[PDB]
RNA sequence: UACUAAGUGGAAAAGGAUGUGAAAGUGCUAAAACAGCAAGGAUGUUGGCUUAGAAGCAGCCAUCGUUUAAAGAGUGCGUAA
RNA sequence: ACCUCGAUGUCGACUCAUCUCAUCCUCGAGCUGAAGCAGGUUCGAAGGGUUCGGCUGUUCGCCGAUUAAAGAGAUACGUG
RNA sequence: GGUCUUGUAGCUCAGUCGGUAGAGCAACGGUCUGAAGAACCGUGUGUCGGCAGUUCGAUUCUGCCCGAGACCACCA
C-alpha cells in the first residue's frame, strides 16, 4: 500500500510516501544524508502503519537491474528488447545476482540468474 | 460601430477610474478592443455599468491569433511587368531564388558577372522583396524569414525605368506565396495550473476537452502545478472552463512558450 | 429498452434473459439495455 | 459496370436462377468460401458492396479469389408506360446465383479473420449466405 | 407411443436465440466435476521508450524468469503517473 | 381494362365529423455524451385536444402572428 | 422512355470522312519606333469529355457512360 519507486537523491515530488503522514524534512534530510552513498540509483520503498503513521519507512534492497542498463554497456535505456550495444561478462552477472542476493524473495544463484535474464530479455540485454 | 468604439473608450476610461485593475488596448494585431479583467461576473457587471451608467450597447465579440504564415520552397521565380504608365512605359523581367527557412531572415545574394542588371536595379528590388514580404497570401499574415538571390533580368531600351523591377518583384513573390501552399503558425503557451490535487482529474478533464496535453503531474514546495501546453485561442474560453470545473480553486499563468505550426484542424479554415 | 433483430452479449456482462418469454439484455452499465430476438 | 467485353445478344430471357450448382462445388484456391441456399440476380451494386465489405476486414496476407461474374444483364422499363414495346435497354449486369454454388473464396489469413469477414458480408445480400471450410 | 406451452395449431420474410425434446463423438467426477463460499494470487516490475511526471493496467520492445497447485507487464476496473 | 359507362355526381370551401396510431400535445416510465433549467432517445398509451388571419378556386403551397403542442393516414383524395 | 445534339488549349473556335491537335486572345522574350503608338518573329498550354473495341496506327470510326441542350407521355 502507497508503494513508492524513486531514486537516491530527493523525496519532495513523490506522492506515495510521504502522503501517509510522515513529515518531508525530517526523513528527507536522513534520507538524502544516509542513502547519499546510494544516490542516482532508484531504491524502491515501503511503508506501513505503525501507531499513527507518524514515522514507519522501510526499503527494499536495491536491485541491480536499475545498473544492469549500464552493465548491458548502455548509458540511457532502450524501447526495443531486440537491439545489442556492447557484451556484458559472466563476473557481473555474477555480482548481480549476489548483490539481489538478500534483495529477491527467495535465495538461489540460479534462480536469480534466470529472473535477471527475464528482466533483461525485455529490456534488450540477454545474459550470459 | 465606429460611434460604438468611441463611446467604449469613454466608457472605459471614466470606469478605469472607478475600477484601474482592469486595462483596456485597441489592438494593433486585430482591431478589436482589448479588454482585461479578472472574472465572469466581473466583466459582466462591467458590461452592465457600461450599458447602464454610460448607456454602451454592444454585442459580444471574439479573440482571435495572429496565425503568422510559413511556406515552402518556390520553383526559382518569373516575375514579369509590362505596362505602359509611370510617365513613360515599364517593362521588367525578373528571376531570383526565394527560399524560406526560419533559422534565418532575408539575405540577399548578387550573382551578376556578364552584366544581365547593372547596380543600380540591386537595392531596388532588394527594398521592394524587403517591403513585400510583410503580407501573406492565406490571410495577409507576414512571410518572415525568407532568402532572396537574384539570378536573372532584362530591362528593355531608354523604357523600363526604375518601379518596373519593384513592381514585378512583388507579382513574383505574390505568385511564389500562392503556389507553394503556405501553412500558419501559433504561439503555444506554457499554462502552470495550480491545484493541490483537489481538481486534478477536473484538470485532465478541462485540458483534454481542447484536446490537451496531459502527461503527468509535479509539485512545487507546497502544491503540485501542472505544465500544459495550450493553443492561444482556445485559452479564453478556458479561463472559465478550469475555473468553473475547480469551483473557482485555481489559477494559472500564460506565458509565450514557443511558436508551433498550426494543426490542419485551424488549417482548414483559411481555403475559400 | 430498445429493439433489434440480434441479440448477443456485447459488453462481458450482458447476460440474456427472458423474462415472461420476452427476451432482454442486461448489463453492468445502462447504456447497455435492448430487448426483441 | 462489370461487362462481358463481347456480347452476341444483350436483351435475353430474364433468368431462371433457381437450380443446383454446375461446377465449382468445392474451395478450389482459397480457404472458406461462400454457400448460397438459394439463387438470385446481383446487379453490379451490391455485389461491389459485397466485394469492398470483405476487402475492407480482409488483411494485408490474406488473399481472395472470385468464382462469379455477371454474365447476364437485366433491364427496366421506366414508370407510366403502356405494355408492349419490345425490350428496355440493358441498364446494369448481373450475376446469376445457382443455389448450392461457392461465389468467393479467401485464403492466406488466419481463420478469425475469414470468419469475421464472411460474417461481416453475409448481410450485404438477400440470398441467405453459408459458411464452408477448405474443401478439395 | 411422443411434442407443445406459443391457443402455437389458427398468416408470413431475413435475422436472432443461454429455448424445449431427442440422437450420436468425446472429457471430467464420489480419491469428490463446474461452482458459490474461505483464501492466496507474490517476485525482477515506474523492466526499458514516450511526455520533467505514461511504468501490473494510454500505448510501444520484448510480451519473459524465479518461489511455485499459481500468479498473468497481469482479468478487468480506477489515474497524466 | 376487373364488375360498372340503357350514367359508376366526380375539384375546391363551409358544416358532420368519425376512425387509427406508425402519439403532435397532456401523461406514466426507461436510458443518456441527462449538474439544475433546458434536453435527446425509447416503450406503453386514442381519455381528451391539437389557433387565426393575408394570397392564389384551393385541401396543396407561401407568409405573419399565437398555444401544452398549434401531428399524420383513411372514408368515391367522405359528405350537391 | 424514345427523336438527336453538345464536352477540344487558361477564353471562344476548326477539326486531311486515320494518316495533325492548330492559330488569336489570357500571357512572355526579341526586333523595328523624334519619344510613344505601330507591326512582325516567335516562348509556353492541349488523357481533342471518360471507358471499351475498330483501326498499320484513334481526337477522328463504332458502342456504352457521365455533365449539358431542345421534342410527348393522368379526359369525353
Amino acid at each position: 500500500i502507497a508503494k513508492i519507486n524513486l531514486l537516491g537523491g530527493q523525496a519532495k515530488p513523490g506522492p506515495a510516501l510521504a502522503s501517509v503522514g510522515i513529515n518531508m524534512g525530517e526523513f528527507t534530510k536522513q534520507f538524502n544524508e544516509k542513502t547519499k552513498d546510494k544516490q542516482g540509483e532508484m531504491i524502491p520503498c515501503v511503508i506501513t502503519a505503525y501507531n499513527d503513521k507518524s514515522f514507519d519507512f522501510i526499503l527494499k534492497t536495491t536491485p541491480v537491474s536499475i545498473l544492469l542498463k549500464q552493465a548491458a554497456k548502455l548509458e540511457k535505456g532502450a524501447k526495443n528488447a531486440k537491439t545489442i550495444v556492447g557484451k556484458i561478462t559472466m563476473a557481473k552477472a555474477k555480482e548481480i545476482a549476489q548483490y539481489k542476493l538478500v534483495d529477491l524473495n527467495a535465495n538461489t544463484v540460479e534462480a536469480a540468474l534466470k529472473m535477471v535474464l527475464g528482466t533483461a530479455k525485455q529490456m534488450g540485454i540477454e545474459v550470459i | 460601430t465606429k460611434a460604438d468604439q468611441e463611446k467604449m473608450s469613454i466608457a472605459l476610461s471614466k470606469l478605469a477610474e472607478e475600477d484601474p485593475t482592469f486595462k483596456t488596448f485597441t489592438d494593433p494585431e486585430t482591431g478589436q478592443t482589448i479588454i482585461a479583467g479578472m472574472g465572469e461576473l466581473h466583466l459582466d457587471i462591467l458590461v452592465d455599468r457600461m450599458r447602464r451608467e454610460f448607456k454602451v450597447e454592444v454585442n459580444v465579440g471574439a479573440p482571435q491569433v495572429s496565425f503568422r504564415e510559413t511556406f515552402n520552397k518556390e520553383s526559382e521565380v518569373e516575375g514579369k511587368y509590362i505596362k505602359q504608365s509611370g510617365g513613360r512605359g515599364q517593362y521588367g523581367h525578373v528571376k531570383i531564388r526565394f527560399e524560406p527557412n526560419k533559422d534565418k531572415g532575408f539575405e540577399f545574394v548578387d550573382k551578376i558577372v556578364g552584366g544581365r542588371i547593372p547596380r543600380e536595379y540591386i537595392k531596388p528590388v532588394q527594398a521592394g522583396l524587403e517591403n513585400a514580404m510583410a503580407s501573406g497570401p492565406l490571410a495577409g499574415y507576414p512571410m518572415i524569414d525568407i532568402k532572396a538571390t537574384l539570378f536573372d533580368g532584362s530591362f528593355h531600351e531608354v523604357d523600363s525605368s526604375e518601379m518596373a523591377f519593384k513592381i514585378a518583384a512583388s507579382l513574383a513573390l505574390k505568385e511564389a506565396g500562392k503556389v507553394c501552399s503556405p501553412v500558419l503558425l501559433e504561439p503555444i503557451m506554457a499554462i502552470e495550473v495550480t491545484v493541490p490535487e483537489q481538481y486534478f482529474g477536473d484538470t485532465m478533464g478541462d485540458i483534454s476537452s481542447r484536446r490537451g496535453l496531459i502527461e503527468g503531474t509535479e509539485q512545487r514546495d507546497n502544491v503540485q502545478v501542472i505544465k500544459a501546453k495550450v493553443p492561444l485561442k482556445e485559452m479564453f474560453g478556458y479561463a472559465t472552463d478550469l475555473r468553473s470545473f475547480s469551483q473557482g480553486r485555481g489559477n494559472y499563468v500564460m506565458q509565450f512558450s514557443h511558436y508551433a505550426e498550426t494543426p490542419k484542424s485551424v488549417v482548414n479554415e483559411i481555403i475559400a | 429498452m430498445k429493439v433489434r433483430a440480434s441479440v448477443k452479449p456485447i459488453c462481458k456482462d450482458c447476460k440474456i434473459i427472458k423474462r415472461h418469454q420476452i427476451v432482454r439484455v442486461i448489463c453492468k452499465t445502462q447504456k447497455h439495455k435492448q430487448r426483441q430476438g | 459496370m462489370l461487362q462481358p467485353k463481347r456480347t452476341k445478344y444483350r436483351k435475353p430471357h430474364n433468368v431462371s436462377y433457381e437450380g443446383k450448382a454446375k461446377g465449382n462445388s468445392y474451395v478450389a484456391f482459397g480457404e472458406y468460401g461462400l454457400v448460397a441456399t438459394k439463387g438470385n440476380w446481383i446487379d453490379a451494386r451490391a455485389i461491389e458492396s459485397a466485394r469492398i465489405a470483405i476487402s475492407k476486414c480482409l488483411g494485408k496476407t490474406g488473399k481472395m479469389w472470385i468464382r462469379i461474374f455477371p454474365h447476364m444483364s437485366k433491364t427496366k422499363k421506366p414508370l407510366e408506360v403502356r405494355m408492349g414495346s419490345g425490350k428496355g435497354n440493358p441498364e446494369f449486369w448481373v450475376a446469376v446465383v445457382k443455389q448450392g454454388t461457392v461465389m468467393f473464396e479467401v485464403a492466406n489469413i488466419p481463420e478469425s479473420q475469414m470468419i469475421k469477414a464472411l460474417t461481416r458480408a453475409g448481410h450485404k445480400l438477400p440470398v441467405t449466405w453459408k459458411i464452408l471450410k477448405r474443401e478439395e
